[PDB]
């Protein structure tokens, strides 16, 4: 129902999967470093449990300001 | 084509082969010998048109005339430069005397 | 937009709504995205979080226009998303720079039918003339070897690619791809008020139209010099202009 | 300012950027607007003179003698006096009296 | 370069692209109808084909 | 524009696609039963070596 015109999912469609190869490993990354941080914080602080409850207490309010 | 005139074969004034002529060239088109003269004599060699050739490494004759607008460009610029320069001076000049100074 | 499939084009500004969601998510959820504005601030309740829902769609936006914003995240997670999220730019608008080159490369080299001799191959496009009588005749009669070959293509095709009027020769042209042959004259009365038609290649046959007498009549030399008369005077060539143009045609608009 | 709003509608258009990006959704989406323009017109402009280089389409100056009966940087001239020529003088076509001037 | 050549690709649709191209090869049931018919027509395309 | 002309001239195929380019030298020993085939043949694409 078509030969082709105009770059369809056929040609350059395989740039959206390395997209999407971007955006579940950078989530990975991102709570990589989100429990560094809580170890990082775990320094001079307790179990970090708790701590990464405040580190998602502030993700609640959305307008931090503190 | 401009002009629409023709050559023909011509006689006397009052020429009895006239007309004799005239049935000739008006037989000549349908059985095409005429048509075939006009490709005996008329072509000989043919002309080439190929190849299409790259227009390697543009130069001045090619892009140059970029190089002219940007020379109207600082020309302009320094035009410019000395066109707000007095205007500050005389921005200066509400509070300053000698604007030479 | 031409250029690109509207499939393409219904996701990949969803896709900037996408990533503008997705990167909006992770900047709320890292902890290097908190340092200082105004950063002579000396104090620790002042943490800014500059990306917003307005910002983060204005960052994709912004990015895939090729421009830059004020976006420039810090964390690695979100710097991984503009990361690949410029990759995705890049190839996106250097597609659209091949295809709309890709257009304008094929549609200059396209080369129309010009000459008798370029329609004698191209059994695509079918030539039939009028009805049996004066156009016709010349190409049976003739001993041409193009024309010769243009009869042989009527000689298999009768029954309708040979139609039997001027008009109904005229509708064959503007419905199917058709190509009339036609006395040069009516040609140029058509295509003058159509301005959708032209006439392609020369001219075939150089018979002419004469005013006529009976047999040994004699008005005929006086009619031999009446018109020989009318070329330089230039009344012959102003009728030429008379009857024949009409409208114009926006080919020079 | 005056002059900042038409700083950003040349760096923008240059694909150079500025510090002027706006925060307010009125002003955005002018920018947005800008910003998709800016990439129909240049690639549009790399994809046309992409386009020139390849396949070349040779043009004549003139096409028609109405074409010649402007451009007096093109020379007429023609053939001694006599047939070509009187046609020309002969005439009361407008468009070949100019050539005759 | 790639979306160019890959334009001007004819695959191929009547036959006088197929008239042209003596790489790929036409085909006919001998002494058939067909050779009865591109023998005895006198058309420019096919009796390039007849050849 | 380097790479547009490049890809469209393809490298010499067969005989369809090096009749069309003639600025690769054609092959011909003069007189002979080869040229001979030449001279005589009624495919064009032939012919246009010929011609
Ligand atoms: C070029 O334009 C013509 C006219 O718009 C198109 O012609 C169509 O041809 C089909 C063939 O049977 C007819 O059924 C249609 O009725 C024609 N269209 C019209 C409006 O009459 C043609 O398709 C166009 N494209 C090409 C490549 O020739
Ligand atoms: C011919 O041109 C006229 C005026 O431009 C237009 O109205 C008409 O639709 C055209 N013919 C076809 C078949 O489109």
């Amino acid at each position: 129902s078509k030969e082709a015109s105009a770059l369809g999912v056929q040609n350059i469609g395989g740039i959206f999967i390395v997209l999407a190869a971007g955006l579940v490993l950078s989530v990975f990354v991102a709570v990589g470093e989100f429990l560094y941080k809580s170890k990082k914080n775990a320094q001079l602080e307790k179990r970090s449990f708790c701590s990464a409850m405040v580190e998602e207490l502030r993700m609640s309010l959305k307008c931090q300001r503190r | 084509l401009i002009d629409s005139k023709g050559y023909g074969v011509g006689t006397p004034m009052g020429s009895p082969y006239r007309d004799k002529i005239t049935i000739a060239i008006l037989q000549l088109q349908e059985e095409g010998k005429l048509h075939m003269m006009k490709e005996k004599w008329w072509r000989g060699n043919g002309c080439p048109e190929e190849e299409s050739k790259e227009a390697s490494a543009l130069g001045v004759q090619n892009i140059g005339g970029i190089f002219i607008v940007l020379a109207a460009g600082l020309v302009l610029s320094v035009f410019v430069a000395v066109g707000e320069f007095l205007y500050k001076s005389k921005k200066n000049a509400q509070l300053e005397k000698r604007s030479f100074c | 937009l031409n250029p690109l499939s509207p499939d393409i084009w219904m996701y990949v500004l969803l896709a900037c709504l996408g990533v503008s969601c997705v990167l909006f998510v992770i900047a709320r959820f890292s902890p290097y995205e908190w340092y200082n504005p105004h950063p002579c601030n000396p104090d620790s309740d002042v943490v800014e979080n500059n990306f917003t829902l307005l910002n983060s769609f204005w960052f994709g936006v912004g990015a895939l226009m090729q421009q830059g914003s004020e976006l420039m995240p810090k964390a690695l997670s979100t710097r991984i998303v503009g990361g690949i999220w410029w990759f995705f730019t890049l190839i996106i608008i250097s597609s659209y720079t091949a295809n709309l080159a890709a257009f304008l490369t094929v549609e200059r080299m396209e080369s129309p039918i010009d000459s008798a001799d370029d329609l004698a191959k191209q059994t695509k496009i079918e030539y039939g003339a009028v009805e049996d009588g004066a156009t016709m005749t010349f190409f049976k009669k003739s001993k041409i070897s193009t024309y010769d070959k243009m009869w042989a293509f009527m000689s298999s095709r009768r029954q309708s690619v040979l139609v039997k009027s001027n008009e109904e020769g005229i509708q064959r042209v503007l419905t199917s791809d058709y190509a009339f042959l036609m006395e040069s004259t009516t040609i140029e009365f058509v295509t003058q008020r159509n301005c959708n038609l032209t006439q392609i290649g020369g001219l075939i046959d150089s018979k002419g139209y004469g005013v006529g007498t009976p047999m040994g009549s004699p008005y005929r030399d006086k009619i031999t010099i009446a018109i020989l008369q009318l070329q330089e005077e230039g009344k012959l060539h102003m009728m030429k202009e008379k009857w024949w143009r009409g409208n114009g045609c926006p080919e020079e608009e």
